């Protein structure tokens, strides 16, 4: 069946998910830059882009 | 926060105090300039009439 | 055993660091018999979070 | 004479503001026979069954 | 002098316009400001370098 799966496997299954969930998320947060605030929704924050 | 509450059934909407309480839209106000600019067109449209 | 393919390390992200985002399941009730449409931040065009 | 009268509704309504110039000076509404005579019980507005 | 009116600075000036309402420029607000500050005397003085 195309719309279901075998349960003894879900365990298998989830956890080479989460290897990936991990492996897709390794990067290092690069700075950007950002732009003080014209308006007064916050008080002259400086906003990254 | 101002945050405003349309009137139900024949009351009458009301805005927040600074202390918390909801008042009516009738009496004297204070308002520093920023509130009226962060919501421009909520307020105009309330207020106005 | 001369050259194996080097592992690509440094990978650099410039967009948000999460992994969850908030979808919208059923629409709102908007518009409708008793709140007026005039009170919703929506009706004003306002991008909200 | 011209009356500017509301609609009796059976159902939590928002409001809104209205602006009158005329009333009369005792009552003269007997002509209402009903309200919202198909529904349980009129919400907002004269109620007369 | 100048500048030191407009952002958070530790030098010591008569400030006469504070009433005038104003933001803490950051360096990149700050900045463009100099330029003009900048601007004006050259051509005040008819400088071109």
């Amino acid at each position: 069946s195309v719309r279901g799966a075998n349960p003894l496997m879900f365990r298998a299954n989830v956890l080479h998910m989460l290897l990936e969930f991990v492996l897709d998320n390794l990067y290092l947060n690069r700075h950007t830059g950002f732009s003080q605030d014209h308006t007064p929704f916050t008080e002259g924050a400086n906003l990254r882009s | 926060d101002c945050r405003i509450s349309f009137g139900m059934n024949g009351a009458a909407p009301m805005i927040r105090d600074e202390t918390g309480m909801m008042v009516p839209f009738e009496g004297n106000w204070i308002f520093p300039l920023a509130l009226w600019q962060m919501n421009t067109r909520y307020f105009n449209q309330q207020f106005d009439a | 055993l001369l050259h194996a393919d080097t592992p690509r390390l440094v990978t650099w992200d410039a967009g948000l660091c999460t992994s969850f985002k908030i979808v919208p399941i059923v629409p709102a009730q908007v518009p409708q018999d008793v709140l007026a449409y005039t009170f919703f931040t929506s009706s004003y065009a306002i991008q909200s979070p | 004479v011209p009356f500017m009268v509301p609609i009796s509704s059976d159902h939590d309504i928002s409001s809104a503001p209205a602006v009158q110039y005329i009333i009369s000076t005792e009552y003269n509404d007997r002509s209402l026979f009903c309200t919202n005579s198909s529904s349980p019980q009129t919400i907002a507005g004269p109620d007369k069954h | 002098t100048l500048v030191a009116q407009i952002s958070e600075t530790q030098y010591p000036v008569d400030r006469y316009l504070d009433w005038i309402p104003s933001l803490r420029a950051s360096a990149a607000t700050a900045a463009t400001f100099a330029e003009w500050v900048n601007t004006s005397m050259k051509t005040a003085f008819d400088l071109s370098d």
